[PDB]
């Protein structure tokens, strides 16, 4: 059973955040499901549960702003959060909710979880990145290893994902946390260290995806 | 919805060390306590449920114990790949309280940064900006200083940096620093240098290029 | 051959002894008292009748009633049986043959009949010998089921048969009509008691009924099964531990929203000198996933 959250990554203050959780490799029926969120660099906050029949329970502090619904025919359930402010900027997760029942003498737990989807509450407009090469050279070679990368500059909001060679290259990859520029736009670098000898014989491509702006770029990085 | 106190907020331990993380409930919650592991950039994952039940596929070096008000997560032999923030969660009632978290850092031998530098791309220069990047690869501990110089002029306030999370295999960090200039300014100067200070170096290491050359 | 000499008795004194309220489910009872003088002309085989009202029976928690013999010193003056109307017919022995100035007293407990008195409220009880009657208005109070948060339960014992070593217990689960998630019922012996109940797959028989209209439930715990929906085949009955049963109530949405009636026909251990001491425990979650239980104890002294 796998869960996947989806929905706009940017919402304006005072409007409504809407997310959907899609269940695959199993059925949504005859089970409880929860939404849980996490502001960047902070802890976890449970929002509410839904049973597949449609009954719900929302955390008291959010109840007046929350709606959860289910479409069992589509194997999906949803969250709506109204009157949003910057305080609602967070990673939103869905999770299957298990009850211990008689055997465990009570209790409950969350498993599995979705991947999480970031929602940013802001009046600012989305902007897709420019992608520039960090080309390898003698200035990025040492001890049998060379370094190359991609600079993902001037986007809003977070996040961006970067893969290498469509996910075939994972070893030695470092994708750094973004920095917020004084322009109000983010910038990020992704680097990979490879055998020095491979610069001549292997093609390296960074795959950048900025889902909030629907901007995808595949950039080949060649030696200097 | 019970007040929880998770301790400690962070710890650093060597591979093979025994690690304990504790959770205290403000009233008795019987056996209603779960433990989650959250790796960098990943969702939380259930490790232990109902105080002591191990999730399938989770190594047996992880064990949970306790009842009533006091619960313990034990790692009998810390491994590199265990790097994470761990959270307890009470399940006495909705809304469930999550603990404040414990960041587990792995202590290892000193590793010196390998220092690499990248000039701005011609493509970027065309659009009117220059980004110069300095990379510090695979070092430990985390504390490092980068200093930018342009024709021996110390740069102050025109760079930004970020650091990776501890690597799951070798427990090192990497750091990227970007110096920003306008195209016009970039083309007025020759020597671009980043100077790195770190415990694993005998003295500050400079890595530079000459624009063009 | 034998004469009904009811009308020839004299000095007939009839009393109903009770408090203001009778609590049948606390095994409360009234005392019926009859005193009279017997005519000198009375002989063996002569009879008299005690009229007992439909609101009362003489058996109570036991399956059959035994009418006490009327005594004259250490000799039997009369033997009694209960007729098909529920009245008592006493037949005089040969004690009265060649005796004058014969008088008698007899007391017997009587119990509120749960089929005839299904609800809490006042009833007027009338009993008599001939046209000599006594009446008393009493409150019959069956009280209320137990409740802890969203969990409600109550049970009562009847049909104790000490010859065949059987008993019946009738339990209402969720009579409050709450939502209960993942409900379970266990039936047990009361702790810290010598209990004579045998609870196991051989000795215990359980039927379960769904209650689609809670207003149909008697307060007296009289149950006619045809009034409800038999769902025995849809519940899960097991015996996970010694002298315990468990009933689970699986549903498509993992909760119940209606009452259920659980009817237990069980056995007694004839080797035991203990009391019939039973504990019913109802378990479940509320909507905040708080897991609770609540118990109801039934005990009949042996």
């Amino acid at each position: 059973v796998q869960l996947q959250e989806s929905g706009p990554g940017l919402v304006k203050p005072s409007e409504t955040l809407s997310l959907t959780c899609t269940v695959s490799g199993g059925s949504i029926n005859n089970s409880y499901w929860s939404w849980i969120r996490q502001p960047p660099g902070k802890g976890l906050e449970w929002i509410g549960y839904l049973y597949s029949s449609g009954r719900t329970n929302y955390t008291p502090s959010l109840k007046s702003r929350v709606t959860m619904s289910v479409d069992t025919s589509k194997n999906q359930f949803s969250l709506k959060l109204s009157s949003v402010t910057a305080a609602d900027t967070a990673l939103y997760y869905c999770a299957r909710t298990h009850l211990g029942g008689f055997h465990y003498g009570g209790g409950f737990w969350f498993d599995p979880w979705g991947q999480g989807t970031l929602v940013t509450v802001s009046s600012a407009s989305t902007k897709g990145p420019s992608v520039f090469p960090l080309a390898p050279s003698s200035k990025s070679t040492s001890g049998g290893t060379a370094a190359l990368g991609c600079l993902v500059k001037d986007y809003f909001p977070e996040p961006v994902t970067v893969s290498w060679n469509s996910g075939a290259l994972t070893s030695g990859v470092h994708t750094f946390p973004a920095v917020l520029q004084s322009s109000g736009l983010y910038s990020l670098s992704s680097v990979v260290t490879v055998p020095s000898s491979s610069l001549g014989t292997q093609t390296y491509i960074c795959n950048v995806n900025h889902k909030p702006s629907n901007t995808k770029v595949d950039k080949k990085v060649e030696p200097k | 919805d019970i007040v929880m106190t998770q301790s400690p907020s962070s710890l650093s331990a060597s591979v093979g060390d025994r690690v304990t993380i504790t959770c205290r409930a403000s009233q008795s919650i019987t056996s209603y306590l779960n433990w989650y592991q959250q790796k960098p950039g990943k969702a939380p994952k259930l490790l232990i449920y109902a105080s002591s039940s191990l999730q399938s596929g989770v190594p047996s070096r992880f064990s949970g114990s306790g009842s009533g008000t006091d619960f313990t997560l034990t790692i009998s032999s810390l491994q590199p790949e265990d790097f994470a923030t761990f959270y307890c969660q009470e399940s006495y009632s909705t809304p469930p309280t999550f603990g404040q978290g414990t960041k587990v850092e792995i202590k290892r031998t000193v590793a010196a940064p390998s220092v690499f530098i990248f000039p701005p791309s011609d493509e970027q220069l065309k659009s009117g900006t220059a980004s110069v990047v300095c990379l510090l690869n695979n070092f430990y501990p985390r504390e490092a200083k980068v200093q930018w110089k342009v024709d021996n002029a110390l740069q102050s306030g025109n760079s930004q940096e970020s650091v990776t999370e501890q690597d799951s295999k070798d427990s090192t960090y990497s750091l990227s620093s970007t110096l920003t200039l306008s195209k016009a300014d970039y083309e007025k100067h020759k020597v671009y240098a980043c100077e790195v200070t770190h415990q694993g170096l005998s003295s500050p290491v400079t890595k530079s290029f000459n624009r063009g050359e | 051959a034998g004469t009904d000499i009811t009308n020839q008795l004299t000095d007939v004194k009839v009393t109903i002894d009770s408090g203001t309220t009778v609590y049948p489910h606390q095994a409360g009872y009234v005392k019926l008292n009859y005193g009279f003088s017997v005519p000198n002309s009375a002989v063996k085989g002569d009879t008299f009748k005690i009229t007992v009202p439909k609101e009362l029976n003489l058996n109570g928690v036991t399956s059959t009633a035994k009418v006490p013999p009327i005594m004259a010193g250490d000799q039997v003056l009369a033997n009694g049986v209960i007729d098909s109307d529920g009245n008592v017919i006493y037949t005089f022995t040969d004690y009265v043959d060649n005796k004058e100035n014969v008088t008698a007293n007899i007391t017997m407990p009587a119990y509120i009949d749960p089929e005839n008195v299904t609800k809490t409220g006042n009833v007027t009880l009338t009993t008599g010998i001939g046209t000599n009657t006594a009446s008393k208005t009493v409150l019959i109070d069956y009280e209320k089921y137990g409740q802890f948060h969203n969990l409600s339960i109550k049970g009562t014992i009847d049909q104790i048969d000490k010859t065949n070593n059987t008993y019946r217990q009738t339990i209402y689960v969720n009579p409050s009509g709450d939502n209960v998630v993942l409900p379970a019922l266990t039936g047990n012996l009361i702790p810290n008691t010598k209990s004579n109940a045998l609870i196991d797959a051989k000795n215990t028989d359980i039927k379960v009924y769904r209650v689609d209209n809670a207003n149909d439930l008697s307060e007296s715990y009289y149950v006619n099964p045809s009034d409800f929906e038999d769902v025995t085949n849809q519940v899960r009955i097991s015996f996970p531990n010694a002298n315990q049963y468990k009933v689970e109530f699986p549903t498509d949405d993992d909760q119940i929203t209606t009452p259920y009636i659980v009817v237990v026909n069980g056995h007694i251990d004839p080797a035991s000198t203990g009391d019939l001491a039973l504990r019913s425990t109802f378990y479940g979650y509320d909507s905040n996933f708080i897991w609770r239980s609540m118990s109801w104890d039934n005990e009949v002294a042996f």
